[PDB]
């Protein structure tokens, strides 16, 4: 019975055909990240290594990861070490343990977001309709015990309490914290998280454009020079009278 | 002496590409012949790097993908070039199709019959290549073509469980799906070597229709520059997909793993095969269903047969030319209702224009080019 | 099927004029714009009346699914 | 804070006014009879895709 | 691999009882352990 409602389209600063990424804002997603969801989320194709020279300098990098010890293999006279994160470390996953993760969740298991923004019908802007489309029920609709209503996902049902509201978090340049100025931040993260070559292709297309520029009129020229034979001939028709 | 005649190598090369007359006359639709194959090359030299790096496993299939994308050189670049050149196949595969239906090239008849067995072979393969990366679309696929495969009569249900190992879908599942898809490439090569041997035995048709021995050129310099500008230009568009747009033609859906446990909202194959699958689903039979798909692109091999006009072109046939883009326009219907979902007005638009495509081909058109016969008193 | 033996053919003349002799646009947009209006005249009605019945038919089925929901 | 501002203000455009005027007609009709199925989900998207239209045109200048 | 050459299948599955093995994480517990599957193949003898 109930249907569709389509996200619209957001001017983000990357949409230009040679319009890169902001570097700032992906510094201030990656907190949003660490603070505010991988309680609930996993990120399991990204690692430390992969923020040193888009938003982290390799040191502050470092020190980053120092943050969280892991556990590693058995060696001898031990048998499950523990110990600092690497650079070589993947993003830790939230709920240890898996799948059967849907108790701490209704029974909802939360997806993995590192191909998030690629694996949705409308990108990050649809990743921005519903973190900030969170409204009440209209006259009369059914709701269960831990599910919520939400106009931008497919039955209007969904099971994820509204995770961001204001003041949620401190940025660490002074950026005020508002709902909005958050979920555009972790808009930008997340799509650098899934297509990290957005920058490097759309400066590859500027030096293909402009050397194609060069090759393509000259040997068009090198075709009109041997075709100019046959343009121009005549031909006559002498038959005996 | 003279080299270039007396060489055992270079007098093949002679013949074929340098000495080679040719009609003075010849378009730029004659240009799509050499455009497949510079795209088939291009799909061998880069399958070639993305397969020491693939594992056909349906535990790890979907993460060897994602990790040429992120930790490999130039892995990216490469596996966009790969997904894109094999659209770019497929569009100059229906340019080059056109092209000798409406210039009557099917007359050539060993060229026209060795073209409808490597038609049949690149949908095959690129096929294959699909089911590959094992994401929601690569698993809701591979059932329903094989589920339809389990619809012949004696040996049908024999076949459905060789393709999986013996099985459902498990590691050596993807390992047949992958040598299959390995080995089909290189016998397209053969038979495209054999298809340029019969047309060596006449040279090319022209826009007339008309025989022009009279008014042959050498095939260099003319043609050779000409081929390669068009090259040039073909990848030049290529480019532009895979550096301004890489995901404008496939499906977001793939982007998520396998899982016969959960749901996708939609079944939508590639948008070169969304004209057969809108064919299957206006037959209630699945007998009758596969039938239908076969002779569509079977029904190619009858167009000698059915030409009942006294000309060999459509240049000068003004009302066969009316119905030749009545059937383009109903290929782009058949496109446009095999992408919509399955309710009120697209079923009945659906297998209106699936009678349409068998009623011009067998029907209208050869009594159309009797009519026109009979205009001109033969 | 070489050069020399083709096709039998008397009484024809051709003359023609070397490259370097000639210039490479004596008439660009000066005859290539009321040729290609002669070109396109002469193809239009044979080429545009079968998508004009696709167009009409993907706006008339794109207006009947809308309406089968919410009345 | 800015979305606040900025979703009150293009809340009293032609079209949004225009689709309240039907919602809240359809909203006392619901509660009478407590036996029906009807919802307004339906009325309520018509409210949602008329003033989201206009709020993404004039949101992103007051971030960041 | 000792089905058919030496022991019949019940006398392996009975030999591979007899010694218990170090299987691998759950949830609701830990690496936990239990005794041999008939898959298993000949357990280490040094840790490392
Ligand atoms: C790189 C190179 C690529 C090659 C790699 C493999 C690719 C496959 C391939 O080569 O395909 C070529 C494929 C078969 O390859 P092939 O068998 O290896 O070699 C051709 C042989 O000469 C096959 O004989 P044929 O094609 O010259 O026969 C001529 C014709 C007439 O021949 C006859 O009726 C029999 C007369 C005696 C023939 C025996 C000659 C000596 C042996 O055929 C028949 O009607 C019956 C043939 C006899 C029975 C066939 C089974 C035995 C072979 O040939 C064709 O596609 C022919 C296309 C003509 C279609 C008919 C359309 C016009 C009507
Ligand atoms: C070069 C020819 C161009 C002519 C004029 C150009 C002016 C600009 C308008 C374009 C017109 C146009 O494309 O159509 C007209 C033009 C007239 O050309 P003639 O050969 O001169 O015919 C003479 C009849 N009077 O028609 C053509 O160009 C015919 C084109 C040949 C067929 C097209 C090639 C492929 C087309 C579609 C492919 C889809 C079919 C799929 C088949 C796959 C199997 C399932
Ligand atoms: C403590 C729980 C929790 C937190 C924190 C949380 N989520 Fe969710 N989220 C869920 C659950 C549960 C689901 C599965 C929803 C369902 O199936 O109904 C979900 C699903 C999603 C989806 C997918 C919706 C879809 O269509 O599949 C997106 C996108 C999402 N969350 C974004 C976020 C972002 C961005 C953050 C934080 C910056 C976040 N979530 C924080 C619980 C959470
Ligand atoms: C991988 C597939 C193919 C390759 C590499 C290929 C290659 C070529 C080449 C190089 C030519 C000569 C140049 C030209 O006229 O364009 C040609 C001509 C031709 N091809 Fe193909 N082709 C392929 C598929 C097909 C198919 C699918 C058909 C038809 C069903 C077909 C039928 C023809 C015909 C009839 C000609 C001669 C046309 C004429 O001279 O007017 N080919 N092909
Ligand atoms: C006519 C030639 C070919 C066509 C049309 C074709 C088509 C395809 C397609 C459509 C895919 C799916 C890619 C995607 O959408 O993600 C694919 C995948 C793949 N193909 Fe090809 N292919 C061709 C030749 C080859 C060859 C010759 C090889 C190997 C020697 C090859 C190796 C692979 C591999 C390894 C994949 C892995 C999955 C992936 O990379 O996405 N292909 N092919
Ligand atoms: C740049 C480039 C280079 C090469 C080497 C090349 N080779 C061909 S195939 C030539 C051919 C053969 C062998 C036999 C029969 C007919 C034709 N032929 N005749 N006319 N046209 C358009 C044809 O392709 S295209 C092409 C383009
Ligand atoms: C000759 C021939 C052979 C085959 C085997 C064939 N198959 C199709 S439709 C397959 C499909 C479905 C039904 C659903 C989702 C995705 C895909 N799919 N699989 N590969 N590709 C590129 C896709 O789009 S037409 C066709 C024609």
């Amino acid at each position: 019975t109930d249907l569709e409602l389509h996200a619209p389209s957001y001017p983000w600063s990357h949409r230009g055909l040679l319009s890169s990424l902001d570097h700032t804002s992906i510094r201030r997603g990656f907190q949003v990240y660490k603070q505010v969801c991988s309680s609930c989320h996993s990120m399991d194709y990204v690692a430390y290594r992969h923020l040193v020279g888009v938003c982290y300098t390799e040191e502050e990098a470092k020190a980053l990861a120092e943050e969280v010890e892991v556990q590693d293999g058995p060696n001898e006279d031990g048998e499950m070490f523990m110990r600092p994160g690497k650079l070589s470390d993947y993003f830790p996953k939230p709920y240890p343990n898996p799948e059967a993760a849907r108790a701490a969740n209704n029974g909802a298991l939360p997806p993995d977001l590192s191909y998030i923004v690629r694996a949705r019908h409308g990108g990050e802007d649809y990743v921005f309709s519903l973190l900030t489309g969170y409204c009440e029920p209209p006259t009369g609709v059914s709701l269960r015990e831990g599910l919520y209503f939400n106009p931008y996902f497919p039955g209007q049902a969904i099971a994820m309490a509204p995770p961001i509201y204001n003041e949620v978090l401190e940025f660490d340049d002074g950026t005020p914290a508002t709902m909005s100025q958050v979920a555009k931040d972790v808009c930008t993260f997340l799509r650098w998280a899934s297509e990290p070559e957005h920058d490097h292709r759309k400066r590859m297309g500027l030096k293909m454009l402009m050397m194609m520029g060069l090759l393509l009129p000259l040997v068009y020229a090198m075709k009109r020079h041997k075709w100019s034979v046959l343009k121009s001939r005549k031909l006559a028709y002498r038959p005996p009278k | 002496t003279n080299i270039r005649k007396s060489h055992p190598l270079m007098k093949i090369i002679n013949n074929a590409f340098i000495d080679l007359p040719a009609p003075s006359n010849i378009s730029s639709w004659w240009n799509f012949g050499s455009l497949l194959g510079i795209c088939l090359i291009l799909q061998i030299l880069t399958g070639l790097f993305l397969a020491m790096h693939y594992t056909s496993d349906t535990t790890t299939a979907f993460s060897s993908v994602t990790h040429i994308c992120r930790d490999v050189n130039y892995g990216w670049v490469i596996r966009y070039l790969h997904a894109n050149g094999a659209s770019m196949f497929f569009i100059c595969l229906f340019i080059h199709v056109g092209r000798g239906l409406y210039y009557g090239s099917y007359m050539f008849l060993e060229t026209w019959n060795i073209g409808v067995v490597l038609l049949f072979t690149v949908m095959a393969t690129a096929f294959m290549g699909y089911v590959l990366p094992w994401g929601q679309m690569s698993f809701w696929g591979a059932t329903v073509i094989t589920n339809l495969l389990s619809a012949i009569p004696y040996i049908g249900t024999d076949l459905v469980e060789w393709i999986w190992g013996g099985f459902s879908v498990d590691k050596a599942t993807l390992t047949r799906f992958f040598a299959f898809h390995f080995i089909l490439p290189f016998i397209i090569t053969a038979l495209a070597a054999v298809h340029l041997l019969f047309l060596h035995e006449t040279g090319s048709n022209n826009p007339t229709g008309i025989s022009s021995d009279m008014d042959k050129i050498p095939f260099h310099p003319y043609y050779t520059i000409k081929d390669i500008l068009g090259a040039l230009f073909m990848m030049l568009i290529l480019l532009i997909l895979v550096l301004f747009s890489p995901d404008l033609l496939g499906d977001p859906d793939n982007y998520t793993p396998a899982n016969p446990l959960n749901t996708p909202p939609h079944i939508k194959p590639e948008w070169y095969f969304l004209f057969a699958y809108a064919i299957l689903r206006s037959i209630p039979n699945k007998l009758g269903g596969v039938l239908a798909l076969v002779a569509s692109i079977l029904i190619l091999i009858l167009m000698p047969m059915l030409h009942t006009s006294k000309q060999r072109s459509m240049m000068f046939r003004p009302l066969s030319q009316c119905l030749f883009w009545m059937l383009v326009a109903d290929l782009i219907t058949l496109t446009w209702i095999g992408g919509q979902p399955v309710e009120h007005p697209f079923i009945i638009i659906g297998q209106l224009a699936s009678i349409l495509y068998f009623l011009i081909i067998l029907v209208l058109m050869p009594i159309t080019s009797i009519i026109e016969n009979n205009l001109l008193k033969w | 099927r070489e050069f020399g033996h083709l096709t039998r053919m008397r009484h024809v003349i051709t003359y023609s004029l070397s490259p370097f002799e000639q210039r490479a646009f004596p008439h660009y947009f000066t005859k290539g714009i009321p040729n290609v209006l002669r070109r396109t005249r002469a193809c239009i009605l044979r080429v545009a009346p079968p998508f004009v019945v696709f167009y009409l038919v993907y706006t008339w089925g794109t207006q009947e699914f809308e309406k089968s929901k919410r009345k | 804070d800015p979305l606040t501002t900025v979703r009150e203000q293009c809340e009293q455009i032609e079209k949004c006014i225009k689709a309240r005027e039907r919602l809240e007609l359809c909203d006392q009709r619901v509660s009478s009879r407590s036996q029906t199925e009807e919802d307004c989900t339906e009325e309520l998207f018509d409210f949602l895709h008329a003033r989201d239209h206009c709020v993404a045109h004039k949101l992103f200048n007051s971030l960041k």
